[PDB]
RNA sequence: CUUGAGUGCAGAAGAGGAAAGUGGAAUUCCAUGUGUAGCGGUGAAAUGCGCAGAGAUAUGGAGGAACACCAGUGGCGAAGGCGACUUUCUGGUCUGUAACUGACGCUGAUGUGCGAAAGCGUGGGGAUCAAACAGGAUUAGAUACCCUGGUAGUCCACGCCGUAAACGAUGAGUGCUAAGUGUUAGGGGGUUUCCCGCCCCUUAGUGCUGCAGCUAACGCAUUAAGCACUCCGCCUGGGGAGUA
């Protein structure tokens, strides 16, 4: 309760964010390949997953951030 | 030219199914020059599934690849299979000068139903 | 939908006195407005489940509060059916 | 009455003049109907993570309108996909 | 919509016909009309060339401006009307200048809606303008193949073409019939599907209702005697003996191609799908 | 009369629903450039595709359907169900609050309506996947598994049927009775310079281990199969038969 990494990463984000205007919360929460870091890795709380998810997705159709970066 | 595209960096693309693996060496573009098939080299079926096929095919196209002549080459990798690791090794034995390997196992986002069976 | 502005307005005329917010008169009026709005949305979109469920809760409770104001009083009852023009 | 942002995206290959009359026109078509062009800016040139018609690279534009929900996107969506200069676009409400 | 008729007798059971909900008046403008005798499918001579026409009901010619020639000038729409000689219902158009001209009706047209004929007339339903300017991924009716004639294309009931893309000269288009053609960049056209969509769910219902139009009967070939048609003759009923089911005039029907491959537009034709 | 119920006021969240709009990968079909003799498949094979240059490789085009990570015993909803994103419309829930009406409540026969997938009509669409079917192989034989193709259909819209292991095989509602432990949205307070961090408490659903007790046993154990009340539905040996 809980065996994941630290509780309380969120101390530097909230209440509402991003939506696209902040790279400085953006790449922290994802990979280098393009996929997302799960909640096991980052140590964030649950709703922030459920926000930053849609944050990056809105960032993708505006092409601020790739669907894929393997090259 | 045109059949003899001489450069010092082209591309290699690789396949490896469970039952067959094909390799090819092309340009940066690419435009295609060589290939080899485990079945082409006499093997059949159950012996296409061998790691050694990676090697003898790797050589077997690498020769004509450096007949045109080439120093370096990139390596794409598809095909979850045995030989995706081995052909790299035996391709270094040819004496060529890979700089990077890109594993692109082509994954969809559920574009179509896969075969139910089994 | 409705929005608090409309709601907080119309109660002032039908509220039996000043501070009140209950006094079921209010409630059948407000619910009346709601069901009409949702009913026209519902004719726009013929097919749904959320709505008709929602209505029939509202209408169902409307009938009840009405059956309550049929016996706590009789004058308010007639007065409100002919004021709002609902429930023949 | 509710708070919309909007982003719109334009190619680089146009001449800078067309960008001017386009933008001013465009804040026009968000303005004309009673709904308020409030705070217009330009995040500007930037490279994309991937190409969208064929362009690696392109322009961005940010503006803002607070309005009723009946005046701005109803016109902009119509005048978005037909226009061969506005590439992509997306509109939201006040959430992050 | 189509209103089924309650069966009361034999000759109504499968019957069906239209509701006429897109109509405002019934009697037309006298002026634009123009008279029309009939021919019953036959020549300047008098001989029958096309079979089974004539027998029908009387009618007239409602004129149309398919050109949409006068450009720029905004218009309005103050009425609909009915048109026998085409499936597509028809609109009347008070131009700005007091002129009056009839136009085929796009689906979803509002009386009082306004519609233009110009280059700078930005896209809506109804507006008339060339192909070069239109965006890709749009449905369009009443294209001209040639500058200034009067359109020949998608002019019937229901939906219409698709623009797949364009060069500078010429311009592509996919039809219904799904088939492709290169079209000029400057031919005048418009946008929006055509009106009446359920003209085809009409179960005509009874024999007369072909005569009312009118058309008239067509007799089969395996019934006649063998002069008049090749299949004919035969004791009792008549399997078609020969292969290659024939017209009365030889010349098969069933699979044979009759496009003449020397025609000039055969380069413009690509990707023949329906024929 | 206010404690049940409902209305408020300030708030929290959500894959709750209907319609429209947008986008990337991927499969496929075709076109073009590159280039030769195999591809693909199996446990082993064969049938098929291919010198008309396949497959492989690169570019760009069309086209339908589904939406990698995220996703978790997580959430929502009355159930069936709902996972790309954005807008429009819109249903209910939980907390705190307590002014506000002052028992308006619970259950619910007959009726009325929503209801997986398959199925049916009418009309559109047709990329995969794939009943029926054909061929191959195995096999004593195989109209079955395996393999290569492959239509309806899957898909959309308006209608219709109206069922399931529709399952937790546990009716709804209220109330009382040991703890521990995680989790989800909230609320009060102490510590902290600031809790955002730590701790203690309290509501609502959510999972596991567990006593009292029950149960024939397995097991349930504040999300009862315990202690009781109300209301409804249902069973009276098995086959015959969910048949006539
Ligand atoms: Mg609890």
């Amino acid at each position: 309760g809980r065996r994941r990494k630290k509780v309380c990463y969120f101390t530097a984000n909230g209440i509402t964010h991003i939506d696209y205007k902040d790279t400085e919360l953006l790449k922290r929460f994802i990979s280098e390949r393009g996929k997302i870091l799960p909640r096991r890795v980052t140590g964030t709380s649950a709703k922030y997953q459920r926000m930053l998810t849609t944050a990056i997705k809105r960032s993708r159709h505006m092409a601020l951030l790739p669907y894929v970066k393997e090259e | 030219r045109r059949v003899k595209k001489n450069i010092e960096n082209g591309v290699a693309h690789i396949r490896s199914t469970f039952n067959n693996t094909i390799v090819t060496i092309t340009d940066e573009f690419g435009n295609a020059l060589s290939w080899s098939s485990a079945g082409a080299l006499g093997f059949k079926g159950s012996k296409k599934s061998t790691p050694f096929a990676a090697q003898m095919a790797s050589e077997t196209a690498s020769k004509s690849a450096m007949e045109h002549g080439l120093k370096t080459v990139e390596v794409t990798v598809k095909g979850p299979g045995p030989g995706r690791e081995s052909a790299i090794r035996a391709l270094q034995s040819a004496g060529l000068e890979v700089t990077a390997i890109r594993d692109v196992t082509p994954v969809p986002h559920n574009g179509c139903r896969p075969p139910k069976r089994r | 939908a409705i929005s608090q502005e409309r709601k907080n307005e119309i109660i002032k005329e039908y509220r039996v006195h000043e501070t009140d917010t209950g006094s079921p008169e209010v409630q059948i009026a407000v619910l009346t407005a709601e069901i009409n709005a949702v009913n026209e949305h519902l004719r726009t979109h013929k097919k749904d489940h959320h709505s008709r469920r929602g209505l029939l809760k509202m209408v169902g409770r409307r009938r009840h509060l009405l059956n309550y104001l049929r016996s706590k009083d009789i004058q308010r009852y007639r007065e409100l059916i002919k004021s709002l023009g609902i429930r023949r | 009455m509710r708070t919309y942002e909007v982003m719109y995206i334009v190619r680089p290959n146009i001449e800078e003049d067309a960008k001017k009359a386009l933008v001013e026109r465009f804040n026009g078509i968000l303005a004309t109907e009673g709904a308020e062009v409030l705070e217009a800016k330009d995040w500007g040139k930037r490279r994309l993570a991937y190409e969208i018609n064929d362009f690696k690279d392109g322009f961005y534009n940010i503006v803002r309108v607070k309005s009723d929900n009946n005046k701005a996107t109803d016109e902009f969506q119509r005048l978005a996909k037909i226009s061969d200069d506005i590439i992509r676009y997306m509109v939201i409400r006040e959430d992050e | 919509a189509i209103k089924k008729y309650k069966p009361i007798t034999n000759g109504r059971r499968n019957m069906t016909s239209l509701d006429f909900a897109e109509i405002t008046k019934t009697t037309p403008e006298k002026s634009l009309l123009k008279p029309l005798p009939k021919k019953a499918g036959r020549n300047n001579q008098g001989k029958l060339t096309v079979r089974h026409h004539g027998g029908g009901h009387k009618r007239q010619y409602r004129v149309i401006d398919f050109k949409r020639n006068k450009d720029g000038i905004n218009a309005k729409v103050d009425s609909i009307q009915y048109d026998p000689n085409r499936s597509a219902n028809i609109a009347l158009v008070v131009y700005a200048d007091g002129e009056k001209r009839y136009i085929i009706a796009p689906k979803g047209l509002e009386v009082g809606q306004i519609v233009e004929s110009g280059a700078e007339a930005d896209i809506k339903v109804g507006n008339a303008l060339p192909l070069q300017n239109i965006p890709v991924g749009t449905v369009v009716h009443n294209i001209e193949l040639k500058p200034g004639k009067g359109g020949q294309i998608a002019r019937s009931a229901g939906a219409s073409a698709q623009v797949l893309g364009k060069e500078g000269k010429y311009v592509l288009i996919r039809l219904r019939s799904g088939e492709v053609r290169m079209i000029l960049s400057t031919c005048r056209a418009t946008i929006g599907q055509v009106g009446n969509l359920q003209h085809e769910l009409v179960n005509v219902g009874k024999a007369g209702r072909s005569r009312w139009k009118g058309i008239r009967p067509t007799v089969r070939g395996s019934v006649m005697n063998p002069n008049d048609h090749p299949h004919g003759g035969g004791e009792g009923r008549a399997p078609i003996g020969r292969p290659s089911p024939m017209s009365p005039w030889g010349k098969p029907t069933l699979g044979k191609k009759t496009r003449r491959g020397k025609k000039s537009s055969d380069k413009l034709i690509v990707r023949g799908r329906k024929k």
